[PDB]
């Protein structure tokens, strides 16, 4: 529903990691598609989705004289701000090996499919940016034996205690809407002065391309987390994990984090009423992932060691809008 | 590109804002760059009518400092420049014709120069702006001589009268068509069919009556004026957009040509009825210009880039 | 000592364009975001196919150069109250496309002109791009002193200019942004850029701006006289004004070109430091109150 | 994006005006669309579009045997609750005439084309309950010479002074939302205790089939109310006029009501602060009919003799789900 600024496409785009993770993930893969007798006569298409001001888009033209083999590119970008530098790049220096699109890659009638589609659409709970639902409508574009960059991604939760964080959420009241809406979404935030509870465990997981016979976005997953300590729960930290192709990952879950991205933070889901757990004790929480056509949210309550209200019932306090 | 001859620019910028045949059979192209890095424009002469725009098949060329607004010949050497800079621009072709020479460029309107007309003698010309004013200029003497605040909104076309050097049409976004005539203390006179009509966007006398002239509007009508009577003759809804321009072929009893934004020609009889149109264009038509040499041939270009050649039944 | 901008309509490049204006001694840069002459088509084809780039590349500047150093102007084409159906939908998205686009690139400012009486339209567009999205950029609008039309020489000769006092004729123009800012609703983020003339008007009608939100002042190059030296000054009553404009902390704009080639542009602007040196100086009172203009306490409770 | 109930259906389906009004229209289209010789061969294709509890249905069955001419009938209807009284009805009643389809028609794919479409998806304001996009959206399954019914349906607007609703608007203010969405947003009502400042005047048409190049169902329109008498301005009522088929229609419009009709009250569209007016003096109003793939909504505002705020901007305060 609305469209990056250019000093924020400016701060990302200096990640030392995320970057050359991706040429090195559309390395790897060109290479595993077209063998070196064939390397002159087969020009793979890769469509880049959500280009944004072109630094996927290089970074394939850099995978492919790594990999010296040959390349039809697509740049597909829904702002049409982005868009405006992308077609300056193509004129300035990309040439007609780049088909700039200006379009939604859900609404995108290509003129032809493609070998790879890349695509960088993941928010630090992994599938909290809506790329599962954009993926699945772009991918009727895709060859049938065709790459998708990334493969798969998963979220994960984890307990934690902090009354620092649980004070600055309740900080978040507005006037004219429901008093305890700041509780019912969750926050991007550099998490500080906090305690972890439990180990991050697997939530959600989302592969591409989706041969599913009919397909389903939604989900309802229930975590069990061990305690051991005496404390107060305030929330739960999300993180994610992908991966690009193959071996090639990133991840913001912390015993694997990616040295030197700083591309996301966690995730914060609080909730309402902080709840004791003794030492000993198991938290179990739950979580859905809920839609319409128009939008897509999350939906969480603990079960154990008491009950919590069910927050955020209907997106009544956050949805993404699709 | 056969030689792109010794001053002309390596490229000629998309947006084509003029095209003007000499009486000796040549061709004078007007060029902007309204979009990407540099917003510029250039000017380029084309002997061979048939090989434009392609750059290295041209006598001259040159880059000029901002875009072209708008232009026309001076004499037969002369070409007179309507910038964004706020500049009027004279630039006075080679004796050998394969060079381009500024001749005088003066900074002396507010904004945007948008629009540029030669009078009958040859010898001064008159502007229009954005900032509102009309200027009368010695093209001998580099200079201003009058000034005019008569509109209250930007000048959109000035058209000097065929043959009286004192009598020239204007119009504007205020709504008003001024007759002008600086002989008279009170120069302008608001001539028009009656009170508001849609606001008018493009001039041209007839070339046989300096008594008759056709006005276009933002709508897409053509109408037809007589001064001597100051009643709207006659009208025709010719286009789905804006009328950018109107130029009446050399024809004894001569057609006239109509260009508009919904990028398409019309070449229209006495009576304003349709004998010709053409969607050539898929960016909008800016001008037209009819052969000197072939009289049922006429070019127009467009922001698409294409100088396009029609053979007018 | 005082903060001003040049008004431009022409940039054929930004980055030379920029270093002669800040050289030549100017804060900040009013110009265009797109050509001032490129319309462009939303609904008809084949124009509204046109291959791009619509404009230039944001990486022309640093982030900082564009948060600080440039201020938006709306494409002069664009008019969202014209009669004519097919032009109102294209201003709409035009204007649209021009503000997103100002606000993507975090521009502090934009300009938009108020020239006529109805701007229902204008404002309507607008008061729906401020509650869209998040950004934080202030709205100027260009409203002049005295109308156009009230500004015209008197030679149309069957058209005289109506000779003899209107008391409301000589305010219209504050009734244009009046209308204007309560159609919007009072936003906090649209502001007056108001527009100087060779003739000030009555001396009521200038009382009228008295305690609007006024952000700028425009000083065309034309209505400066020219002393002893062939330097440019103002007129004794157009100095009355820019002392009263001091006081509000005003940004000043110089626009149109150089009418005394004689020097650079950097002697307007010198002038202008000149008044500001020479102002009636600071007292007592008025150095104390420095930081608090304007500024609303609730009293205490005494007891 | 709800459904109607089932005592709601009951309480309309007793108009005793709307329903032979629209028997009247179907029967006049069948005669001028099949020819007495004909009349055998020829089996026109009628789908209803919404077709509730089923009275549209009968009624072109009613229709039909008094053309005496033949018919095939789709009864498509969204809401699945009524769906199921209309299943009910084709099984023990209709047979197979009727094929009862149970989707939205922005969505059904259609087995053929049809010569008449016929829907009542009308609000007080004509189109505020989206007849435009839903009709729109169904149109490419009527045939090229296909008749829809209704044909056409034009809005109305006049101004009208009220304390009595202007307080009642007030006390429409509810906590956790704008302390002023009240005044933002068009109420359904039986106007009583009011007077009305000058004549309606027609505000928004629309006609269907849209034969339209390319359609845009987006508005803005301009209003000068001459006032007689001095007085203070609290809103304004709209009312609408549509023509069925011909010279058959129905009305809301005061001066033209059709006689007996309770199944539309009025609309009031109401101001943040009222507004003196002078004997002698025009009132000029605005109304924009805006809209994107989600949601429509309206935006007013008074120009003269004083401006108001421009109301409800983006739908901020009340917008209709697409
Ligand atoms: O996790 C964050 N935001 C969730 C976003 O989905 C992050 N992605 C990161 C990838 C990306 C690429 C292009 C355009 C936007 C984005 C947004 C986030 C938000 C603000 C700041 C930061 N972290 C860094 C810390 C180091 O200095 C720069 C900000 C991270
Ligand atoms: O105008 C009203 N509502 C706007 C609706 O679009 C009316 N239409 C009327 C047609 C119709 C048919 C089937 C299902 C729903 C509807 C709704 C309205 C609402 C409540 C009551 C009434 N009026 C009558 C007055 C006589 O007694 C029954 C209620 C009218
Ligand atoms: N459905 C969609 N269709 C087309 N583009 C999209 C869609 N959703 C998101 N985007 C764009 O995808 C980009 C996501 C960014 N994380 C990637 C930016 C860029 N590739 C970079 O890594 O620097 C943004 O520019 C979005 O505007
Ligand atoms: N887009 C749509 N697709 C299918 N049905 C719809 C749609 N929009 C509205 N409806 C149905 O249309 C009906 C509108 C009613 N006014 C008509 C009811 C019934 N025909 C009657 O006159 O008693 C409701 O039953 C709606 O649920």
């Amino acid at each position: 529903m609305d469209n990056l600024e250019s000093q924020t496409y400016e701060v990302f785009e200096k990640d030392p990691i995320k970057y050359s993770q991706y040429q090195q993930a559309i390395y790897k893969c060109l290479l595993d598609r077209v063998p070196e007798e064939e390397k002159d006569t087969n020009v793979q298409v890769l469509m880049v989705l959500g280009a944004g001001r072109g630094p996927l888009v290089n970074a394939s033209l850099r995978a492919a004289k790594q990999a010296d083999r040959r390349i039809k590119l697509y740049a597909v970008e829904k702002n049409p701000n982005a868009v405006v530098t992308l077609e300056n790049w193509q004129f300035e220096e990309w040439g007609s090996q780049v088909t700039v699109v200006s379009s939604d890659m859900r609404e995108w009638v290509a003129p032809e499919k493609a070998d790879i589609i890349v695509s960088e659409l993941l928010g630090s709970f992994a599938d909290n940016e809506l790329s599962p639902e954009c993926l699945d409508g772009a991918q009727h574009f895709l060859k049938d034996d065709g790459v998708s960059i990334p493969g798969e991604y998963t979220s994960f939760l984890a307990p934690i205690s902090s009354s620092k964080l649980y004070n600055e959420v309740r900080a978040c009241r507005e006037k004219d809407r429901d008093p305890e809406a700041q509780f019912e979404m969750p926050y991007v935030v550099r998490l500080h002065n906090f305690h972890q509870l439990s180990a991050p465990q697997p939530c959600f997981t989302f592969s591409h391309p989706n041969r599913d016979p009919m397909i389903d976005n939604n989900r309802y997953c229930t975590l069990e987390f061990p305690v051991e300590v005496n404390t107060v729960l305030h929330g739960f930290a999300g993180y994610f994990e992908t991966v690009l192709y193959q071996d090639i990952t990133l991840s913001i879950r912390p015993e694997t984090h990616s040295p030197g991205m700083f591309s996301w933070f966690p995730i914060l889901f609080p909730i309402k009423q902080p709840i004791t757990v003794r030492e000993g004790q198991t938290i179990c929480v739950r979580f859905w992932r809920c839609s319409n056509s128009k939008k897509v949210w999350y939906e969480w309550a603990v079960t154990a060691p008491v009950c919590s209200a069910i927050h955020n019932p209907t997106g009544r306090s956050y949805t993404i809008g699709l | 590109e056969w030689n792109l001859p010794p001053n002309a620019p390596a490229c000629m910028e998309r947006q084509l804002e003029a095209a003007r045949y000499r009486s000796d059979g040549a061709l004078l192209l007007g060029a902007s760059s309204l979009s990407g890095r540099c917003w510029a424009g250039s000017l380029w002469l084309f002997k061979d009518p048939c090989a434009a725009p392609n750059e290295g098949f041209c006598s001259a060329g040159v880059q000029t400092e901002a875009g072209v607004a708008d232009l026309t010949w001076v004499g037969e050497r002369g070409i007179l420049v309507a910038s964004d800079s706020g500049a009027v621009e004279l630039w006075e072709l080679d004796e050998n014709e394969t060079l381009i020479v500024s001749k005088f460029c003066k900074y002396e309107h507010d904004d945007i120069v948008s629009t540029v007309s030669v009078l009958s003698s040859g010898t001064q010309a008159v502007s229009g702006s954005k900032d509102i004013c009309i200027k009368v200029w010695d093209l001998a003497q580099q200079v201003v001589l009058s000034s005019y605040r008569a509109h209250a909104a930007q000048v959109t076309c000035v058209a000097a009268s065929p043959h009286k050097d004192s009598v020239f049409l204007s119009c504007s976004e205020d709504n008003r068509i001024l007759l002008w005539d600086t002989r008279c203390p009170k120069p302008a006179s608001q001539i028009g069919c009656s009170a508001p009509g849609y606001l008018p966007t493009s001039l041209a006398w007839h070339p046989q009556q300096s008594e008759v002239f056709v006005f276009g509007d933002e709508n897409g009508t053509v109408s037809l004026v007589d001064t001597k009577s100051t009643s709207c003759v006659l009208s025709s809804a010719v286009h789905s957009q804006c009328v950018t321009g109107l130029v009446f072929s050399p024809h004894s009893v001569p057609f006239l040509a109509s260009l508009s934004e919904d990028c398409s020609l019309a070449v229209l009889d006495s009576s304003l009825s349709e004998l010709f149109r053409s969607q050539a264009h898929r960016d909008f038509v800016r001008d037209a210009t009819w052969s000197p040499l072939n009289h049922s041939l006429l070019t127009t270009v467009g922001w698409d880039h294409q100088v396009v050649h029609h053979v007018v039944p | 000592r005082v903060s001003s901008g040049r008004d431009l309509n022409c940039v054929p490049e930004i980055a030379d364009t920029l270093g002669a204006v800040a050289k030549q001694g100017f804060d900040f840069l009013c110009m265009p975001v797109f050509h001032p002459r490129f319309k462009r088509e939303f609904i008809q084809e084949p124009a509204k196919n046109r291959p791009g780039p619509q404009t230039r590349s944001d990486l022309l500047l640093s982030g900082r150069d564009w948060n600080t150093l440039i201020v938006g102007k709306l494409s002069p084409w664009i008019r969202p109250d014209s009669k004519v159906e097919k032009i109102r939908r294209n201003s709409e998205a035009a204007m649209l496309q021009e503000l997103n686009f100002g606000a993507y690139l975090g521009l502090p400012a934009f300009l938009l002109p108020l020239n006529q009486e109805d701007n229902t339209n204008l404002a309507r567009v607008l008061t729906n791009h401020i509650h869209t999205g998040h950004h934080s950029s202030m709205f100027w609008m260009r409203v002049p002193l005295v109308a156009p039309e009230d500004l015209r020489d008197d030679i149309i000769e069957n058209a005289p200019t109506t000779h003899t006092e209107e008391y409301s004729g000589e305010e219209k123009t504050w009734m244009w942004w009046h209308n204007f800012r309560t159609l919007c609703d009072y936003s906090k983020r649209i502001a007056v850029a108001l527009e100087i003339g060779a003739d000030l008007p009555s001396n009521h009608v200038i009382d009228r701006w008295l305690g609007e939100p006024i952000k700028a002042a425009i000083l065309p190059t034309s209505i400066f006289l020219t002393n002893k030296k062939g330097f440019p000054v103002l007129s004794k009553m157009h100095q009355r004004l820019i002392f009263r404009l001091l006081k509000l902390e005003v940004q000043f704009i110089i626009t149109g070109t150089n009418h005394h080639s004689e020097k650079e542009f950097c002697s307007y602007l010198q002038y202008l430091e000149y008044l500001s040196q020479n102002r009636p100086p600071p007292n007592a009172y008025e150095l104390f109150a420095k930081g608090y203009e304007d500024y609303l306490q609730s009293p205490l409770q005494p007891l």
